[PDB]
């Protein structure tokens, strides 16, 4: 009878903090995903570790 | 863990009821033996806890700890008797069985052998 006080809360924040953190982090990422033309440069690093492949792969 | 063997007792009781309580005991036989398989399964003891986890990791502690302090105070009785002087009306049902047949069994058997004397003629 204890436990089955406890665990309950326990559970609750855990799937509360989990539908926090979706929830959240879809708003983010669906707000800020823009800036990339901003800094292209997120691609000119693509370019940069990419000659880094296009040379060193190989 | 409850009972025991005493004398020799679950088989040598059922077939021997004092007429007194004679009827009742053949009806106690089957009842008891549901309750010695039965205590015999139960858990004696759960654990108890690892305060550990929950205390840290279950962070609204303020709560935990409380009802944890709570628990950890409490204290706890046995259960209760009430049919056990049966087991002293015993040592009554004891002397009644003895002394009262044996004594005047005694006697009587002191009789039939003094008697058994001539009649072997």
């Amino acid at each position: 009878e204890v436990k089955n006080r406890l665990d309950y809360h326990i559970s609750v924040q855990n799937m509360m903090r989990q539908k926090e953190q979706e929830h959240m982090i879809n708003w983010v990422e669906k707000r800020v995903v823009q800036s990339i033309s901003a800094q292209q440069e997120k691609e000119t690093i693509a370019k940069c570790i990419a000659d880094l492949k296009l040379l060193s792969k190989k | 863990r409850k009972l025991a063997l005493k004398t020799i007792d679950w088989v040598a009781f059922g077939e021997i009821i004092p007429r007194n309580q004679k009827a009742v005991a053949n009806s106690l036989k089957s009842w008891n033996e549901t309750l010695t398989s039965r205590l015999a399964t139960l858990p004696e003891k759960p654990p108890a806890i690892d305060w550990a986890y929950y205390k840290a990791n279950v962070a609204k502690a303020g709560l935990v700890d409380d009802f944890e302090k709570k628990f950890n105070a409490l204290k706890v009785p046995i259960p209760e008797d009430k049919y056990t002087a049966q087991v002293d009306a015993e040592e009554k049902e004891d002397v009644k069985s003895c002394a009262e047949f044996l004594t005047q069994s005694k006697t009587r058997i002191q009789e039939y052998e003094k008697e058994l004397e001539k009649m072997r003629n």
